[PDB]
């Protein structure tokens, strides 16, 4: 019953670099955080 | 993965860093279970280029409440001041405050479209008969941070000061646009008040330059 | 005695149109911060020279020729005080 | 979920009053000696108009004992060299070769210029009804402005 809940495969192994494009920063994410933290700073700037 | 099998070799760099950077690098060991051998380098060698970074920045504010006013005189002062706290390679902050700046430091980061970048971590006036070429120092030019390159070396060749320079530039144009801006040669040579051949090869150089028309 | 100031709306009118409006506000930002003395020559012409790079030669023309006006001006009226209209 | 500081970093200091040896002389009789530069007296070597086109001379050129005042100085230079560029639309009539001139100085030449580039739009308007002796520009001041980017 539990264990369903993690049942994706990457809860427990490290990608590998042979994989390929395996970085877990890819531009296409990355894109949107660093627009997200840029909006934080920000409004702590507004804030201090 | 990680190479963790090379005791000597992991140990030596670890040994060759400094104190704040050791502590920095001990603290974001557990994570690379996760990244692969790239992004642990990158995610690594970030933490150090803000350090280092905000290591010089300070170290720069310091030196301009001195009131040193010169790249050179900076690393002359530091060596003097550890005499005298005496008397009473480079690291990644010595390589940023050079006189020469790293290649990977003119450019951005991350372009304007937001998207970090993919590796995150002329007119020769001839030399004039009888005339010796002085060296230009900052010490000696006090306005030598404005005259462009294309003008630096006409002040070189001509053995001329900045400012003097820029007083017989504003007559010049003076004298031109109350006219339309044409002058005959010799009215540029009387302008100038100088020998001949010193007037007439600032004058050749306005023309070409495009700020007169000879007449 | 004095004689009358120098027209100046054509010759800033085509400095606006030549430059166009994209990068027109980076040239004019760096160009009054170097007046106000907050940059040196090797920083002024590093932002700048793409802008007025061209080929038939038309926008340093009017670079130099908008400075030229300006200084001329300077033994010449007064003009009306304010922004001016145009 | 930790940043760190981003406040201190991102300031620009002026050009301190005291140079370096002075202040190490607050510790001893060490100011009994005197480095004042001849022709930086008043702390400003520059930003000082002195002298004008009649004392020039080829054994003074050599000296920067002229200037031609700091807001003239940048708006001059400010011109970018190429490869004519004084020619007024209306100056070409002998109406206006028949016009005469007064006789300013650089105290008011650069007061004109102020004026001047307010009416275009260069400088910001006067409040409602210059700091070139920060020395702004400094090699090492050019150098923070990149770090401070980075």
């Amino acid at each position: 019953q539990i264990g369903a809940v993690f049942d994706d495969e990457g809860i427990t192994k490290c990608p590998r670099v042979e994989d390929g494009d395996t970085s877990i920063f890819g531009r296409e994410i990355m894109a949107e955080l660093i627009k997200r933290e840029k909006e934080a700073w920000d409004e702590e700037v507004e804030e201090e | 993965e990680h190479n963790l099998l090379e005791y000597r070799e992991n140990t030596k760099a670890e040994k060759k860093r400094s104190r704040e950077e050791r502590e920095l690098l001990n603290k974001a060991k557990p994570f690379a279970r996760m990244m692969n051998r790239h992004d642990f380098e990158q995610f690594c060698q970030g933490l150090i280029d803000e350090l280092n970074l905000r290591q010089a920045i300070a170290q720069l504010q310091e030196w301009r409440s001195m009131r040193i006013g010169d790249l050179k005189s900076g690393e002359k002062y530091e060596q003097e001041k550890a005499l005298r706290i005496q008397k009473s390679p480079p690291s990644g902050a010595a390589l940023l405050v050079a006189p020469e700046l790293p290649a990977r430091y003119k450019e951005p980061i991350i372009d304007a479209n937001g998207f970090p970048r993919p590796d995150a971590n002329k007119y020769v006036p001839p030399p004039v008969p009888g005339v010796q070429p002085m060296n230009l120092t900052q010490d000696n030019a006090p306005d030598l941070h404005l005259l462009t390159p294309e003008e630096i070396k006409l002040c070189e060749t001509l053995r001329i000061q900045p400012k003097p320079y820029i007083m017989i530039k504003e007559q010049i144009l003076k004298e031109a646009v109350k006219g339309n801006g044409s002058l005959k040669k010799k009215q540029a040579k009387e302008i100038c008040r100088l020998d001949s051949q010193k007037g007439g090869r600032i004058f050749d150089f306005m023309v070409n330059a495009g700020w007169v028309v000879k007449a | 005695l004095v004689p009358p100031r120098i027209d100046l709306e054509p010759i800033y009118t085509a400095l606006k149109a030549a430059i166009g409006a994209e990068q027109w506000p980076v040239y004019k930002e760096t160009l009054t911060n170097f007046l106000i003395g907050r940059l040196n020559q090797a920083e002024l012409s590093e932002r700048i020279d793409p802008i007025l790079a061209s080929q038939d030669g038309q926008k340093e023309h009017l670079h130099n020729q908008l400075i030229a006006a300006i200084y001329a001006n300077v033994t010449r009226e007064m003009p009306d005080p304010g922004l001016a209209p145009w | 979920r930790e940043r760190g500081d981003r406040v201190t970093p991102f300031i620009m200091p002026k050009r301190g009053k005291k140079h370096y040896t002075e202040i190490w002389a607050e510790e001893d009789g060490a100011m009994a000696i005197d480095s004042s530069p001849p022709g930086g007296r008043d702390r400003l070597p520059p930003n000082q108009a002195r002298g004008s086109i009649d004392n020039m001379d080829d054994e003074v050129a050599e000296t920067d004992k002229l200037s031609v005042g700091p807001l003239l100085t940048r708006l001059l230079q400010a011109m970018r060299p190429e490869n004519p560029a004084t020619f007024m639309p209306e100056s070409n009539t002998e109406a206006w070769k028949k016009a005469t001139h007064p006789k300013l100085d650089y105290n008011q030449v650069d007061e004109r210029i102020k004026q001047e580039l307010r009416h275009i739009g260069f400088l910001p308007l006067p409040p409602s009804s210059a700091e070139y002796d920060g020395h702004y520009d400094d090699e090492v001041a050019a150098r923070l402005r990149v770090l401070q980017a980075r």
